[PDB]
């Protein structure tokens, strides 16, 4: 047959390359605050004991960098001894400067701001799949979710021996079908996720599947074959940044396609709307979502490309994997009529200096309801 | 959230899918089945299985229900068939047992939904044997018959019209094409709006039954057909024989007598232009060499 | 038509980011050299005037970190306050771990270049690696160690394969002294750089140059952006062609599937096109829990095999062990060498073991 | 954080020498503000022999 298995994967808050992608845009979002002009590039830190900023900010705006930063663990749910951390008593060491001058002249100075420059060079991608109703692969849309469920499950107190960490991989069995891919079953599900003490082990897989899997999972992908690993660790209650080592923007596939299409490099967290590795990234993601439920295709893969100082793209790209019946140009012509993909004029179709970002940094930063880039452009051809 | 319910065996194949599809986008509440391909789309029931199937007809309540149950050729050479009709008519469902032309001799045009059946081949036999079993299993059952069936197809041994695409295409090739036998195209797409409406006039008169004909009113043999598909992407016509030998089993014609079926307002036609234009775009060699998991 | 673009990046051995995925191999490097099975995840924050290495860490090894650390920053070429950092001044924190004693794994090959790499990427490392040489020689003295580079080919699709026909954009930006006049570099760019590195037949007159478009890149390094241990896993990779898992290969050692698995199936998909199967393919392993083996191999060589899934799939059954056991061994991979994977990318050189293809029976 | 010059031939366990001193002191829990289970410990010492 065209049979392909297929895996991507999630990770909950708690997680120490989360952690750090979600401390940095609470950071961005501060700034943007008093000052949505402010400039952002925050790279975060997370050992044992620590959380540590280190970048470059131009802003008006000042911060309680403390404060934030404890504000945001807590938020995750590391308050104590119990659990690996906590924003009471952890070491916030800062490391923030003025940005570089040579970037600042050359990038957002003196200039009409629809032809401010491209804040970086570098290749977005950006990509979707009628294969579900949010337009994004089944495995990482349910993958999410999975850690979604499990952290709305943990507050709302329902299983209230959840702890922050986890982590989760969803296997699915594909077919091909005119280009585009067709989920069929549910090959493998897997869920780690931090545990208190008291609970016992049996509770917990029994409870992950009934709480947890059925909630989030179509039973119609479930089958009796479709396998389980369930806290497969067995003692997972040491969790989070404690023995471990957090970044910023270590989770680039997950905070994406969980694999599918493609990706040019850029690490989203922490980063303002004249970092193009974020807003142009978001831009790709909303072409190829406008021209997918516009109809003109089941499955898009968008790729441009920018130069520091310089307004437009380098290049668009566009491939269809076959499943339209206009041709890759004829598309790519298509989206020259109806995108001004320019970093200046991103930031208002998109709204991009709003203090939104912490939604972004855990869960995806694709597929969602609210979002800006995932509301389809109605298209003029 | 509709309320009447329709059942569709061979739902995963060509037919049963847009004969699926049609009705649950009229509001109905529509559930097809099928014995393979059927997961996740459509629930698994093999028809052979008498258990498994009242198991669903019994579970789902279906007010009205559309036999379908292919790789097309053959072209060249059941019973369960009617078991459904048994079991269908119990509960209240009046079941619509899709059929074949190819009952007939093939001597005269048309044949009439009254005519002497008397088939050449296998097939043609079975089919009959289908329409007995069926009806006599309940007297309360359509046996709607239609011609051959192109249709929006996922791989182009799906339809008999279809698989000649390759053919087709390739100029580099050249290959023969049936015209002795004389063919007559139907979209299923079309065939399912005919299933769709013989069953919201099921209320609009409370007794039909007793055999219908139903086919699309563009004839043309194998040959005739593949110049037009060639005609519709703008292709090389002439690298293709036309034959009028017999490469004999089949009936050379049938076509099918609408009549009982236009009265009350039962049709519809997409044009073979579009009908197959818009069905084998997919299956251009350059959009197949497009189509691949990763760029 | 059937033409397209397509833009790769590299980034030179300077740039911060990069940096940092330097000196966790080095550190790597250095515990293996003693305890070869040492075990590790070494990240390194590089900001001004500071490396901050971070992580656990078990191995039976004593490393100077300091020596380390200050011996990669030297040799990356960064000696004084001027260029803004100096391996003499730097501060070296250092917060490991140490103690004393389930995914899918992308591979990708092109019949495109004598390396089997996208074009995109090929030129845009050589472009980093050759800035970095002349920086060397002084024959540019005026250069300085971070960079950056951008390549945009124009192909053509062609049976499943693509055609590089032309470059039509490279983007160089290089951080450079306050001495040299801006038309000196952006000359010497085109003419000693870019001139000496792409075959003249891709080059013509509508060839487009950003040559320093920042306009003037004095401050950069560990300066002018925070850097990040495993941040620049495109270019370590394919360069946005195939695919990615997720996996961040610099600082991790051989038992780490994401890096291991990774460097095999290169080398198997490497070995499929060099021998003679296939234009193109994308080799995708996928290793679940309890298996030795790996669970299942999916190979998507875009219709350019004359063999089928299966046929390619078996050769390669009978061909390769990619059990990760197996897969250290037959790699070579507890030589100290994983500094030197950490620029100009893993896959398309020659000194690496698995870039050497496998002779096929079959 | 520990700071300044060593020469020695020993090596040392900085991360256990930091812990078990901060045990005994008697910081067990982050309900006291510190805990030689949790803390931060860095080391930036210039060591040679
Ligand atoms: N003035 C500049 N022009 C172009 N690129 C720069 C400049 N300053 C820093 N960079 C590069 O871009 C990244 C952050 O913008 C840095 O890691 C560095 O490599």
């Amino acid at each position: 047959e065209g049979t392909f298995l297929f895996t991507s994967e999630s990770v909950g808050e708690g997680h120490p390359d989360k952690i750090c992608d979600q401390i940095s845009d609470a950071v961005l979002d501060a700034h943007l605050q008093q000052d949505p002009d402010a400039k952002v590039a925050c790279e975060t830190v997370a050992k044992t004991g620590m959380i540590l900023l280190a970048g470059e900010i131009t802003s008006r705006a000042a911060v309680d960098y403390q404060k934030v930063v404890r504000e945001a663990v807590k938020h995750i749910g590391y308050d104590d001894s119990s659990k690996g951390f906590d924003y009471k008593t952890c070491n916030v060491l800062v490391a923030l400067e003025q940005q570089s001058p040579d970037i600042a002249q050359g990038v957002h100075l003196d200039r009409n701001e629809e032809d401010i420059g491209a804040g970086d060079q570098g290749l977005m991608f950006g990509y979707a799949t009628d294969e579900t109703e949010e337009c994004m692969p089944l495995t990482i849309v349910l993958a999410h979710k999975l850690n979604a469920k499990l952290a709305e499950l943990r507050r709302n107190g329902t299983l209230p021996w959840l702890r922050p960490d986890s982590k989760t991989q969803v296997t699915v069995q594909y077919m091909q079908d005119r280009g585009a891919v067709l989920p069929i079953r549910v090959h493998t599900i897997v869920i780690s996720v931090q545990h208190d003490e008291e609970v016992c082990l049996d509770e917990m897989r029994d409870a992950l599947k009934e709480k947890v899997i059925k909630a989030v999972v179509p039973a119609k992908y479930l089958d009796e074959d479709t396998i389980y690993h369930l806290q497969p660790s067995g003692r997972f209650v040491i969790g989070g940044p404690q023995g471990d080592a957090g970044l910023t923007g270590r989770k680039i596939i997950v905070d994406t396609y969980g694999g599918w299409g493609a990706h040019g490099g850029g690490a989203f967290s922490g980063k303002d709307y004249t970092k193009v590795d974020r807003s142009a990234a978001y831009a790709a993601r909303w072409v190829a979502k406008s021209l997918v439920k516009g109809g003109l295709c089941r499955r898009v893969l968008v790729q441009v490309s920018y130069a520091i100082g310089v307004s437009h793209p380098l290049s668009i790209s566009i491939f269809h994997y076959g499943t339209s019946q206009k041709s890759e140009r004829e598309l790519l012509e298509i989206v020259k009529k109806n995108f001004d993909l320019r970093p200046g004029v991103i930031v208002r179709d998109l709204d991009l200096k709003k203090p939104i970002y912490q939604r972004t940094a855990a869960y995806g930063h694709f597929g969602r309801d609210s979002f800006p880039w995932e509301v389809p452009k109605k298209l003029k051809y | 959230i509709p309320n009447r319910r329709v059942l569709v065996t061979g739902a995963t194949g060509l037919l049963g899918r847009a004969v699926h599809k049609e009705f649950q986008q009229n509001n109905w509440h529509a559930v097809g089945c099928g014995f393979r391909r059927a997961r996740p789309k459509f629930e698994q029931v093999n028809l052979l299985d008498s258990n498994a199937v009242h198991h669903i007809i019994h579970d789902f309540q279906p007010h009205v229900i559309v036999h379908c149950a292919e790789r097309r050729p053959d072209v060249v050479e059941v019973d369960a068939s009617g078991n459904l009709a048994k079991e269908a008519a119990a509960v209240g469902a009046f079941l619509i047992y899709i059929s074949s032309d190819y009952v007939f001799d093939g001597t005269n045009p048309p044949y009439r939904e009254e005519d002497i059946p008397a088939p050449l081949n296998l097939y043609g036999k079975t089919k009959l044997d289908g329409e007995k079993a069926v009806l006599e299993n309940n007297l309360g059952a359509a046996v709607l018959r239609i011609p051959i069936l192109y249709g929006e197809v996922e791989k182009l041994e799906e339809s008999a019209v279809t698989v000649m695409f390759d053919k087709v295409q390739f100029s580099n090739k050249s290959a023969n094409m049936d015209h002795w036998q004389q063919r007559f195209p139907t979209h299923v797409k079309d065939v399912a709006t005919v299933c769709r409406q013989l069953a919201e006039k099921r209320m609009l008169d409370p007794s039909i039954k007793g055999t219908f004909h139903w086919s699309g009113n563009e004839q043309m043999t194998k040959y005739e057909m593949a110049c037009a598909i060639a005609d519709a992407f703008n292709l090389p016509s002439s690298h293709l024989r036309p034959i009028t030998d017999s490469p004999a089993q089949r009936p050379r014609n049938a076509q099918l007598d609408c009549s009982k079926l236009e009265t009350l307002g039962i049709g519809q036609r997409t044009p073979f232009r579009i009908g197959i234009k818009e069905s084998l775009w997919p299956f251009l060699i350059d959009k197949r060499w497009r189509q691949t998991v990763f760029h």
